[PDB]
This record gives structure tokens, C-alpha cells and sequence, in this order.
């Protein structure tokens, strides 16, 4: 069975597909292996309370007795065929669920780092497939990987002393002088041969062996089966943590850093990725601010200790002088105003750095929109300066149409 | 209609030089090219005017063009002459017979005769005569560099050279020398004359315009993520397709005849008319059942992995149908799909079938995780007939 | 016994067959019994030949290579001597030339060569020269014969390989292995004279030399093998069939190697043995007809629990060798890192801490595991979890 | 001919030592190669002046400059011996024959001529002379060692080593001293004379000025690719790009009967008039089918996998073009697409058509999860040209 989810959302138990206990089996797996891979994915703002909430089955669903409950940790996750995927709320509409899906893998192109191609997606904008995440992870590490295999095979260099009943490469002589003559009818080489199973090969042909298995498009299927004849002579391993880690990437394997960092966001029981929506914003306004903030420069996690240190998602300053403080917030902002948990730490990040503070915050149809310029100015008693500012989303799209909007909206305010 | 398959090897085969004969498996890319070259130059067995070879994954360049290799000296302790390959025994060979022909006031002809003899000895070369060998291989080289191109483009003995399974070796490792000299403008006496320098015997080395290297390339095996330049770019690619036409019952009568006997014959008309009447006198079945399966194939995976028709052609009862469907295409069927079973039951169209006349049969206990493993299941008699006429 | 009517059927029509199955099966048996029963040679040898393969195996060792040989206490002579398919090859043909109408032009000097290639150790040159002569007159003899007398050749000669996914066959093979398809033999329609590198005498596979593979695939699967090992040959499952392992078919198998008085002993200790198992006749069959249907679910076909290792069970305390020791090192080779899948091949999911055979150790670990422990039993405590095995 | 390709590699080759020729397969790189150096040194065969030599992944450093190779004596079989490559025997070819003309060499002129018949003997070196080699090896670069810097800039012969496929060896290990020599001015008589000290027979040795390497390796595969900046440096890269306006009817007459200057310059003429008059009396057709195909591979693959000028270079009728059209580019332009349909149907224009005339037909059978596959069409006559107007 395929669920899907939203940030904050429920879905219902009588009315989903397959059995009532199949998902709730599913769930308590997940949650309990994001207990153990929690550490490793970082956080920002998020309240995570790593003690109690995470362990009692509330790490990444909160599972009910009549429904299924969202919380904030954007992806995706396949378990015990019931694949689950949580979408972010911004991109929740009013090929029906197949525009937030190229929304969300942008906004994590953009912000999480990846170099993916927009031509590798537009591939599938229309072709009315069955919208999930795995299956689109796994078209993205087959593709890029069929697009660097057929230019070159990665037949990569190594030595090896081996006694030849041919001559190949320089003729080891230490090892030939000392030779009785009654074993004399084999050469003993160093030959530097081209070897087409290396280690990144080893892990290309297993990566593809656990993809293929658990894959579920008929394009997928098409596209790691021709992967798996490729590399039909090379031996197969069983996947590690430590063979992720043995390979390095020089100059001449660096074209397959693409399909690797794929494979290592994918493979290493349980498959996928999960990222804390918070911070996923957090890293995608930083490259929306740098981008468009040419007269004051913009460093992100900048940390200033109070008395337990506070600090903010990003401070812009221009050289040293003015402190005009940017902290992301994922928070709907109801009702034109700041929360309590919000404002109190806007005054504190003012405080601390005569310092304006710009709240970003997410607009979209679904989620709460305000007017087109800075929406709320705001005075805290102490000549305080608190900026509302909010950045549509063109992003479902492939245009950057608010960019243009979210700079003119930061030229009054800068 | 296999003279056309001769003649589109043959007009390829004096306009690019050598053509490689890509196609899936069992189909007759060996058999064109063994019948092709046997038709053009009759000489039924290898040796002389053309050498069947083929290649492997260990397969390495010092056994085909030339390498250090230990030989023994009459009977005594190992000496460490270079032998010539499998393609330096045939270049030289093609060079040298075509030498025969050529009326010129410079040629050696007595010393020809006696490279020509030390070539074509079946015998490995005694040090007696490995020195006679190549002083007179010398004596070619320079004899090669002095006539003119005007001379050296009609050469009379057309030599050949079946490489089979071309892509099953490291094709840019083995032609190491012959992804610069395969051309047809790079072999002796055309505009682009090259005779290339080689690095174990130091000895110059040039193909000449008699070597046609026909290739029969397996392509569900170490598929088309070839060479893509040199080893694309000299060989004509010719696709030769799996046929149904010749899976009727009268293109199976007419073949299994021509190759027969007079007692032969009338037997095997007898045991076609027994197959076909218990498929249901479909004179087409064979025809359809493998038309439809390649097109299933196809749509799947890729055009060429499609199962050929060198298999049912040697069929004359259901019970040697039912020993080459069950071990020469359903394990040929499992083994291109990666054991996979929902698919491989939508070729045989039978996804949405389990527990009765079908190949494969769903287990009735699935996993842990849901996951269910289904197994193949033998059949007999009219059930595995009416299993195959629910394919079409 | 019924799957002699199936590797004789596809021994014809290929020329060639592999019996793959699981490990622990009758793969070797299979392959060495129907070769007895057909060629009535008890030993390797004359008939037949028996061969391993592995990782470091070689041409020189298989085909033909080169070997060093000392000359009456001298210094060291290398001479090129012949492996085991060369002298198998070349021993089904020069055996199969004395049934000819057409080789009695030479039926004295044909024959001189069978007795020299079935002896062992040539000691002289004399005889080595005379056998290199003889040699290249076979050769010179069958390169000018017709089809019609080099297609039925009488006495077929067998070639048992084992472990044939071991070695590396595209290595040991060589430039061969389009020697053993049927229309590419020796007396067939596309036969091939080929030459041997080494010695530069020709070489071409007879149409008696059979080869029986044999291949465990518990380690390399059938798609996991050369691509010229899945077409030039033909694959036989040998499936592990429990149904060896009943009352009184585990008597009939023990009674073929047994004499008369050590039967009614064995009569007495499979009494003792399926009256401890609860009184169940079907107990051996269906234990691992529960366990190879639990295994082909959650693993591949070619992974399965054979049942040679239950064909010597005479009491409880050997059972409980077996399963131990045998069987469950096999279970827990499979299934590396994960307790979870064999906790239910076993069917003991969710049971721990009691006649479990692996219980559940106390403590969790850095960030949290399983990491099961397995547990030795023994006596009616053994039996009491093997029961709900079923 | 002397227009672009000539004038630009003999200033570049003067200039910098070494020249590569990278571009796509089918550009004339191993043509402008072997043109310039045979109409330079006038000598139309390897040899004395040049040596064509090709690398590939078999080919050693031991094979290349030095190393050792067991020879084959009389009464010793088995004698390992130090042997010089073949740049070792270019390189110190190309100093004792630049070395004629010298006037500080006055005591070993004879030394000089005879270390140079040593080095053109093709006959290998018996060891009774050998060490007469060797004695005067080591006098060489005693004699060099003694010979000024305005000197050594102007050895009047120009020795050239046309390596092909440079880019297929391991170039790191293949030049494995030549990664510090092979520059204009750390040659002999630079500015920085550098003799390095070679490993296996500890006599020195420096690559003359005279000595010029002009590789041609291939840009198609990726991962024989040239990456090593270090060495990259040392040469001097020319992209031949392949050029469509090769193609054209004016320009395929003058390539054509430039070569060829028998008296079938009317058969030629008239054959190519009758060739662009069936396809629509275009002049330009040729040229803007291999244009309109290049611009379309590489908006979509590399720019370095471009279909080149060699294969419509050949063409004399729509039978000759039919011919290199569906086996030779079209198994090519599959082999760049390998089942991704929807892309190969775009670079030949035909993403709209799905049936008629066209080269790849629409199956009307679906897949079972939504997937689709087309099939080839062999096509003919005027149909075949309307199905290659559609691409211009
Ligand atoms: N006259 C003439 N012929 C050309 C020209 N360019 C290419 N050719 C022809 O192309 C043919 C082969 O081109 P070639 O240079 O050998 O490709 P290549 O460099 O070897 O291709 P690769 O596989 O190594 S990557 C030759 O027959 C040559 O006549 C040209 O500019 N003028
Ligand atoms: N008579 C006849 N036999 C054919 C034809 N095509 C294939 N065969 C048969 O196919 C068999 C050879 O198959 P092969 O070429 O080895 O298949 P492949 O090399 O794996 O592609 C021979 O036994 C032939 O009898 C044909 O056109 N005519
Ligand atoms: N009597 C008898 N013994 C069998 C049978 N099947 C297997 N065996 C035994 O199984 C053993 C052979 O196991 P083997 O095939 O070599 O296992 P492998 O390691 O996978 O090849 C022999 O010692 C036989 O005693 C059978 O049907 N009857
Ligand atoms: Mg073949
Ligand atoms: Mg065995
Ligand atoms: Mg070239």
C-alpha cells in the first residue's frame, strides 16, 4: 500500500488501503529506526526533546487509534511495503499529487546541496506515472548513473604481481632471477591493469541489486535493468557503511559523484531519508538571501552566547556595522502576528546583536498568504524594528518569478 | 530469403571491410557467418583462407596479434621467442598468399613461397627455422613499403576471420593495433596506408586489404555500452533480427529437408504433421507464439533481448517443444528479467493468473513483509498445449 | 532414481547438462550414480573422469600446458603434456574409432594410442614421441572422414565436473568453449578443427564427451555465472526432496549399505527414533517441506536446506548433531545481520527467552539492536522446540 | 588541405613540441595526422623519418622507452636483457642524425654513423655487438654533455612519432620519463637541457629537438579521457570539430577527385550529380543533415559525441547512402540512446510522428505499467528521402 502525507496532516484509518494493523506494523518500525538515526541529521529550532518524544513511537508519525498523524520531518520512507511519504504543507494544493512532488525535490535541490538536473525531472512531468518519492530517487540515481556509464565504464587502475603465461607490463626481476628452473614457463609481471570491478563498481552493482528489488515504475525497471548488464562480470557485495566510506573521489572517478551521493542518500529493513522541515527552509531562504543581497553580505548560523547559546539562522551585515537579523521560521504566523515562542525569540536575537529583525515565512495558497509588500511592521517598547516579510513560491514551477518580488520587498527593507 | 542475408554481409563487406552481425541470442549470427564465408571461399574447415576464433573475458591482446610467450626448442629447456597470434598468423597470411598474383619486377617469389610455407605450418616453429621465419617476415616489410598503392588495392584471395562473440572481450584492449588500422582507407594500398610500428617483436605491421573480420556479436550480454568510437565507428553494424517467418510449419518442413536425406524427409514430414495437429492445426503456431513473445519482450525490456528462433527450429514432437521451452527459454526468460515474476507473467500474459495451467505458480505462504515468490511448475500434455495457446 | 530419466533425455539434445540445486542435495551423487549405471565403471579412469573445479584453477591444467620433466637424473626438460579434457577428448575418439567401418585402415595404430592414453605416468621419451606421432595421424585420419561416420560415435564417455560456478570459465576453457555446443563438435554440421596454443596440435570435442556439471548455488546463482556457461550448457534443478526422510524410505535408503543383521539394528533405532518425535512417519519430510517453503519466501529458491544431512540420523542425540552443527550454521550463513527473517523460517517469531533456538540477548546496544544469541538445547527440551517447528 | 587543419598544427607543433588532436570519432585526427607528416618528411611509409605507433591498455612503459625483455641466445636460452622501446629508439635516432652536421663531435663522426646504423639495423642486435651498442650509447651523452646550448637548437632533420589513440594507454605510466622532457624548452638545446637518468639501464637519456609527437587521441569514451593536468600541459590540444561543410556537392567533388586523379573523374562527376539530383537538386543537403544531427546531440549528450564527416564522406548514391545510413549512424544514434526513445525519436524530428514515414514505428501494444517501446522500419526509395527531409 501507498500512503502519503502532509506536514500536520491525518489521514484516516477506515478509509486508507490494506489491512489496519499492516500500517500500524509499519509505523512502529520507522519510528523506532529514526531513534537510532537520529543523530546524524541536523536541527534548527525544532524542539526535538530527544529523550521522551522520539523512543514512545513519536519520531516520525505519531500513530493513533483512529488516525495517522504528520509531525514536522519532511521525506519519505519505505517499510514492510507500505511506502510512506510526507510531503511539506506549503506545497498542499486546494497528476493531482504530482506538482508538489517536483516542488519538494527542488526546494531539496536548492537548500540540501544536490547537483540534480531540472531536464532529469521536466523527463517526467506529464508521463502520468504513479507520484512517489522512492521512485523518483531511484530514477534519479539510475538515470545520472546511465548518463555517466555509457560515456565510460569507470575501469580504474590497479597492480598487481601476478605470475602471466604471457608478458604484460614491466617483468618484476627480483622475483625472475630467483626462479628455479624448473618453474620457468611463467613470467612473473607487475602489469598495471585496467580493472572494470573496482570499488565503485562493486557498490554501483549492489546499489542497482537493492534498487531493482524494491522498485515499482516500469521505467525504473527498464532503466536498472539495462544498469544490471552493464555491469553483469563484476562480483557482488553485500552493502556497508564501511564501503560508502573506502571509496575516494579523485579527478578521474568524479563524474560518479553524482550517482554515489545518491546511492548513499538511498542505501547503506528500513530505506529512505528523513530531514527536519525547519532547517530544510532554514537552508532554503540562505541561498534565496545571498543571492539576493548584494549590498550587505550574509552568513548563516552566526552565534552570539546569552548569560546555553541563542543564536540565529542568519545575520546579514555589511562589514561589521549594521545587524539585521534573519531568523527562518516554518510557523504559519495566524491571524497577521507573531506567536509567543516566536517574538520572544526575536527579541532576543535583536538584544544581543539597535538591531533591526526580518522574519521569512512561507506563502503559497495553502498556507497563510499576506500582502505583496512587508506586511507587518512591528515596535517591541525599545525602538525594536520587526519585519514580517514573506516569499512565494514559484518553486512548484520551474520560473523564479518571486525572486524578483522577494528583492524589491528586501530593497525597502534594506 | 538468405541469399539477400549473403548479400547484405556481402555489399557491406567490400564497402567498410568487416561488419559485425549484432543480434539477440539464438538466432543465427554464427551460422550466417560460417555459411557465408564456407559459400564465398569453399573451404569447410579453418586453417588456410579463413579462421574461426572466438573471444572471452580473459581473452588478452598478447594472444591475438603477438606477445612474449615461452615456447619449447626441440625437446629441451624453454626459450622465450615471441609467437605471432591468432590475427598476425592470418594478417601475414592474407599479405603473403595475395603476394602470389601480383606480377612485379620486385618481388621475392621464391623467398614469398618459403613465408608462406612457415606460415601455414600447423607445427609450432622449431628455432631451426623460427629465424628463417623472421628474416623472411623481414624481407616482407621491406618489400611492402617499396611497391606503390597502385598495387596493393587488387589483391585475389579474399581471407576472412570470424570473431564470434566480439563484445564478450575487452574489444579496445584486444584490437590494440586495429582500432587504428581496421578502416578500409587504413589497410594496405588505400589513400591512408599505415603500417603501424608494434611494440613486443618491433616489427612493422599493417592489415591488408584481403582480411574481412566478420563479427558475431551476442547483444543480451555485455550490452550496447561499447567502445562507441573506434570499435563502433570501423565495423558495419548489421542487425539480424529473430525471424518467426521461418517457424511455419512448411518453413520448418523446407528446412529441416534440405539438410536431410531421402528417408529423412518423410519422417519429418510424418512428425510436423503429428506437432501441428496437436497444437490445434495452426499451421501458423510457431510463427504466432514467437511473434508474440518478441513483441512482450520489447515493449519490457529492451528490442534486443528477444528471443531468438534458432531454438524451436530443431523441434518435431510436443515432448522436444516441452524440453526446449522449459530449459532453453523460460530459464533464458528468468534469466533476462532478474527473477522477476510480475513481470515476466504479463510476456506470457498471465498476470493475473495463479494456481492453474500457468509457468509460474504463486506460493501459497507469503513472507514476513508481505512479499510473496512464485515458482516455476512443469506441465504435460494438453494442459501445457492449452498453457501456449494462451499466450497468442 | 527419476531424475536418471531426465539427465539422460537432455544429455542428446545439448550435450551437456549442470545440476545446480542447494547445497547438500545428490548434486554430486546424481552426477557420479547415473554415470556408473550407464558406463559400468565403478572407478574413474578408462570411461570416465572426475574433476574439481576453483579460483586458482588453470588452462595448463585442464586443456593442455606446459610441464617440467627430468631426463635420467639431468637438468630440466620441459615437455607439453595434456590435461584432463585433452585426455578425455582425445580418449572418446580413438575409442569410438574401433566401431568405425571406415577407421580399420589404421585399427592397429588407433588402438596403440587407447592403451597409451588410459596408462598412467609415460616414463620415457620413447613412448611420448611415439604418442605425438600417433597423434597427428588421429588427426590426419578424422580430418578426412565423412559426416555420416563421425555423427554416431558407440561408446559415450562422461566428464563429471564439480563445482562448476567455482572456476573461472572463461578462463580454463579458454578460446574452447565453443567447442561444446552440439552442431559445433567434432562429426556435426559446423565442426571446427581448431588449434591448441601450446603444442600446435588440433583439438576438437568428440560427440561421445558428455559433461556432467555440477554446481552449488548457494553461494553464485545461475544468473550470477559467465555468459558462455548459460547457453552452451543445460540446467537440471536438482531440488532437495524430503521425501527421503519418511519412515520407511529412510529404511530402504540405510538398506542398500547396511548388511542383514546391522538392518534389523537400524529397524530398531528408527523405532526408538520416530517414537520419541511424538509417533510421526511424515515427521523428516514435513519439517523441512515447513522449513525450504519458509526459506524460498524470504530468500532465493537456490538457498535452500538440502537432505543429505538428514539421511544419517539414527537417534535423537545425532538429530541434534545435525541441526545443530549442520544445518543451522547454514541458517545463520544465510542470514548475516539479520535475526529476524531466520526467526521466522524457524517460526518462532515474537518467542524468546525459552526453548528458543536463538533467544533474545538482555542488552540493546549504543544506539539500539537485537543481536540474538542462538541457544543449544538438548534432550525433550529439543524435541519440544522442534515440534512447533512443524 | 593547407588551409586551416595543416597551417595550424605545423605553427602549433613548432611552437610547442608536441600537438593532440582531440575530437569527436569520425573527423579526419588520424588523416590530418598522417597527411602533414608524410607531405613534411616526404617519405609516404614509416621508417627512417617517422614512426605510426599506436597505444592501447596491453601497451608497457618496459615496451615504450625501456625495460627489460628476455631475448632468446643460442646456448642461452633464458638471457634477460635491457631493451630500448620504441620512442628510445626515435628519440636517439633522431639525435645521431641531427648529429651529422655538428662541429664538436670531430673525434667520433665515425662513432656517430656507426651508432646510427645500430639504431636503423632492423635485424635484432646479436650480443657481440650489443655491447658495441651499449659503449657507444654511453658516448652519446658523454658527447652531449660537451656540446653547448646554441648548438643543439637546430638539428636539421624533423623525426616525427605519430602516436594514435594516445589517450587509450596509461599516459602517466607510458611516459614515464616523458612527463618532465616533453617541452620546448626541456628538450636538448632549450633553455633547461634536462638529461634524466633512466631506471632499468642507469644511462641517461633527454628527448631531442629534433623529435615531435602528435597524438590524435579520442573524446567520445569518458573514462580514457585525458584528465591529467600535469601532462596536459605539455601539450598543445587542437578540437578538429566535425566539420558538415565537407559534405556539400562542390566540396564533396573536391575531396573526392583530389585523391583519386584517374580518369574516373567523369564517373565520379556524374555519379554525384545523379546522388544530389534525387535528393531534390539541394547542394546543401548533405552538410545540413550532418549539421541539423550534431546540434541535436549536443543539446541533449556531450558535444563530444557528435556523428562525424567520415561516414557521409563515402557516399555515391541513395542505395551508397541507404547503406550508410541504417548500419552504420543508425546503430549508432541507438547506441547513444539506448531505449530512451523519446529522445532519438526528437534528434532525428520525427517526436510528433508515430507512424508512416519514419525510421522508428510506434508498437501498438502497451506495457503493463504504463511503459512503451518503438521499432525500427527499414525504409527505401523516395520514401526513405522523405523521411530525411524531415530531419533538415
Ligand atoms: N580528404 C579529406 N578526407 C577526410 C577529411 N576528414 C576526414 N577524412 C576521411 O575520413 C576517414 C577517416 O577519418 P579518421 O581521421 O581516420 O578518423 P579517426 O580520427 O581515426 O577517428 P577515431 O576512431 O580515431 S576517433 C579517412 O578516410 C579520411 O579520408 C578531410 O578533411 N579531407
Ligand atoms: N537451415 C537453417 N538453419 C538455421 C538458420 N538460422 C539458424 N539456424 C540454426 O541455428 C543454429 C545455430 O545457432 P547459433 O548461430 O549458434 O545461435 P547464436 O550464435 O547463439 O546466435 C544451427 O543449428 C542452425 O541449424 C537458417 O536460416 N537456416
Ligand atoms: N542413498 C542415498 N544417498 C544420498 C541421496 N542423495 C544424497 N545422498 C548423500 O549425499 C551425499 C552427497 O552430497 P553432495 O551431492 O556431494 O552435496 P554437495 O556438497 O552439495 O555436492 C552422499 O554422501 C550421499 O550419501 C540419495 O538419494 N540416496
Ligand atoms: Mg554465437
Ligand atoms: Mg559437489
Ligand atoms: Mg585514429
Amino acid at each position: 500500500t501507498t500512503i502519503t502525507l502532509y506536514e500536520h496532516d491525518e489521514k484516516r484509518y477506515r478509509d486508507i488501503a490494506g489491512d489496519k494493523k499492516a500500517i500500524q506494523d509499519a509505523l512502529i518500525k520507522l519510528n523506532k529506526q529514526f531513534k537510532k538515526d537520529f543523530k546524524k541529521l541536523d536541527r534548527s529550532e525544532d524542539n526535538s526533546d530527544t529523550e521522551d518524544t522520539i523512543d514512545e513511537s513519536k519520531g516520525v508519525v505519531e500513530v493513533y487509534a483512529n488516525k495517522i498523524k504528520a509531525r514536522h520531518y519532511v521525506g519519505f520512507a519505505a517499510v514492510d511495503n507500505v511506502f510512506l511519504q510526507i510531503l511539506p504543507k506549503v506545497f498542499k494544493p486546494k497528476e493531482d499529487t504530482w506538482e508538489p512532488i517536483l516542488a519538494f525535490i527542488r526546494m531539496l535541490d536548492m537548500a540540501y546541496g544536490l547537483k540534480i538536473k531540472d531536464h532529469d525531472l521536466a523527463y517526467l512531468q506529464g508521463r502520468n506515472l504513479r507520484p512517489n518519492l522512492y521512485e523518483v530517487f531511484i530514477y534519479l540515481f539510475a538515470k545520472s548513473l546511465w548518463s555517466e556509464v555509457q560515456r565510460g565504464y569507470h575501469r580504474e587502475y590497479v597492480e598487481v604481481h601476478r605470475e602471466e603465461k604471457f608478458l604484460r607490463g614491466k617483468l618484476l626481476m627480483s622475483r625472475q632471477i630467483r626462479k628455479l628452473p624448473h618453474q620457468l614457463n611463467t613470467f612473473s609481471v607487475e602489469v598495471h591493469e585496467l580493472i572494470e570491478d573496482n570499488l565503485l563498481n562493486r557498490i554501483f552493482y549492489a546499489s542497482v541489486r537493492e534498487a531493482l528489488r524494491r522498485t515499482t515504475w516500469g521505467l525504473n525497471r527498464k532503466l536498472l535493468g539495462e544498469l544490471m548488464l552493464a555491469f553483469d562480470g563484476i562480483t557482488p557485495i553485500h552493502l556497508r557503511t564501511e564501503h560508502f566510506e573506502r571509496v575516494h573521489f579523485t579527478r578521474l572517478n568524479e563524474r560518479f559523484r553524482r550517482p554515489f551521493e545518491l546511492a548513499k542518500l538511498l542505501f547503506m529493513e528500513v530505506s529512505g531519508f528523513f530531514v527536519d522541515m525547519n532547517k530544510l527552509f532554514e537552508r532554503f531562504i540562505e541561498r534565496v538571501l545571498v543571492r539576493n543581497l548584494p549590498p550587505e553580505y550574509k552568513l548563516f548560523y552566526q552565534e552570539s552566547y546569552p548569560f546555553s547559546s541563542q543564536k540565529p539562522d542568519y545575520v546579514v551585515r555589511k562589514g561589521n556595522t549594521p545587524v539585521v537579523v534573519l531568523d527562518a521560521k516554518y510557523r504559519e504566523l495566524k491571524e497577521r502576528i507573531p506567536s509567543s515562542d516566536m517574538l520572544r525569540q526575536l527579541y532576543v536575537y535583536s538584544r544581543i546583536w539597535p538591531a533591526v529583525i526580518v522574519i521569512p515565512s512561507s506563502s503559497t495558497y495553502n498556507q497563510g498568504l499576506p500582502d505583496k509588500p512587508l506586511e507587518f511592521e512591528f515596535f517591541d517598547e525599545r525602538k525594536l524594528f520587526i519585519v514580517a516579510y514573506n516569499m512565494d513560491y514559484v518553486k512548484t514551477g520551474a520560473i523564479f518569478k518571486a525572486d524578483k518580488n522577494f528583492r524589491r520587498s528586501l530593497n525597502n527593507i534594506i | 530469403n538468405i541469399k539477400e542475408d549473403y548479400f547484405r554481409v556481402d555489399m557491406l563487406l567490400n564497402k567498410k571491410g568487416q561488419v559485425i552481425l549484432y543480434g539477440p541470442p539464438g538466432t543465427g549470427k554464427t551460422w550466417i557467418a560460417r555459411k557465408y564465408v564456407v559459400e564465398e571461399t569453399n573451404e569447410k574447415t579453418p586453417g588456410n583462407k579463413w579462421e574461426f576464433i572466438t573471444f572471452h573475458q580473459s581473452y588478452s591482446y598478447e594472444e591475438f596479434i603477438e606477445g612474449f610467450r615461452p615456447r619449447t626448442d626441440n625437446e629441451e629447456k624453454i626459450r622465450y621467442v615471441v609467437e605471432d597470434g591468432i590475427f598476425k598468423k592470418i594478417a601475414l597470411r592474407a599479405l603473403v598468399k595475395g603476394l602470389f598474383e601480383l606480377e612485379d619486377a620486385t618481388i621475392g617469389k621464391d623467398k614469398i613461397h618459403r613465408l608462406y610455407i612457415l606460415l601455414t605450418k600447423k607445427e609450432p616453429l622449431s628455432p631451426t627455422e623460427y629465424e628463417e621465419y623472421l628474416r623472411l617476415k623481414r624481407y616482407l616489410w621491406e618489400l611492402v613499403g617499396g611497391l606503390p598503392k597502385d598495387k596493393l588495392k587488387n589483391l585475389t584471395p579474399k581471407f576472412y576471420l570470424i570473431i564470434d562473440e566480439i563484445n564478450r572481450g575487452n574489444i579496445s584492449k584486444i584490437f590494440g593495433e586495429l582500432i587504428t588500422l581496421l578502416e578500409k582507407d587504413k589497410r594496405l594500398g588505400g589513400e591512408n596506408q599505415l603500417i603501424v610500428r608494434l611494440p613486443y617483436s618491433g616489427e612493422p605491421f599493417a592489415v591488408p586489404p584481403n582480411l574481412y573480420i566478420i563479427g558475431t556479436m551476442n547483444t543480451a550480454d555485455r550490452s550496447i555500452a561499447l567502445l562507441d568510437v573506434a570499435l563502433r565507428r570501423r565495423f558495419a553494424f548489421i542487425e539480424v533480427e529473430p525471424r518467426p517467418e521461418f517457424l511455419e510449419k512448411e518453413n520448418l518442413k523446407k528446412i529441416r529437408e534440405k539438410k536431410l536425406k531421402t528417408e529423412d524427409r518423410k519422417r519429418l514430414n510424418e512428425k510436423l504433421n503429428e506437432l501441428f495437429s496437436k497444437l490445434g492445426n495452426d499451421n501458423y503456431f510457431l510463427k504466432t507464439l514467437l511473434e508474440k513473445i518478441n513483441v512482450r519482450i520489447t515493449v519490457v525490456k529492451d528490442r534486443d533481448h528477444r528471443i531468438g528462433h534458432s531454438y524451436f527450429l530443431n523441434v518435431e514432437t510436443v515432448e522436444d517443444l516441452h524440453h526446449v521451452w522449459y530449459y532453453e527459454v523460460l530459464p533464458l526468460l528468468m534469466e533476462y528479467f532478474y527473477n522477476d515474476w510480475e513481470t515476466i507473467k504479463w510476456v506470457l500474459n498471465e498476470k493475473g493468473k495463479e494456481h492453474g495451467n500457468v509457468f509460474f505458480e504463486k506460493l501459497r505462504l507469503t513472507g514476513p513483509n508481505g512479499e510473496e515468490a512464485y515458482q516455476l511448475k512443469v506441465l504435460e500434455g494438453d494442459a501445457f498445449i492449452g498453457a501456449l495457446k494462451r499466450i497468442i
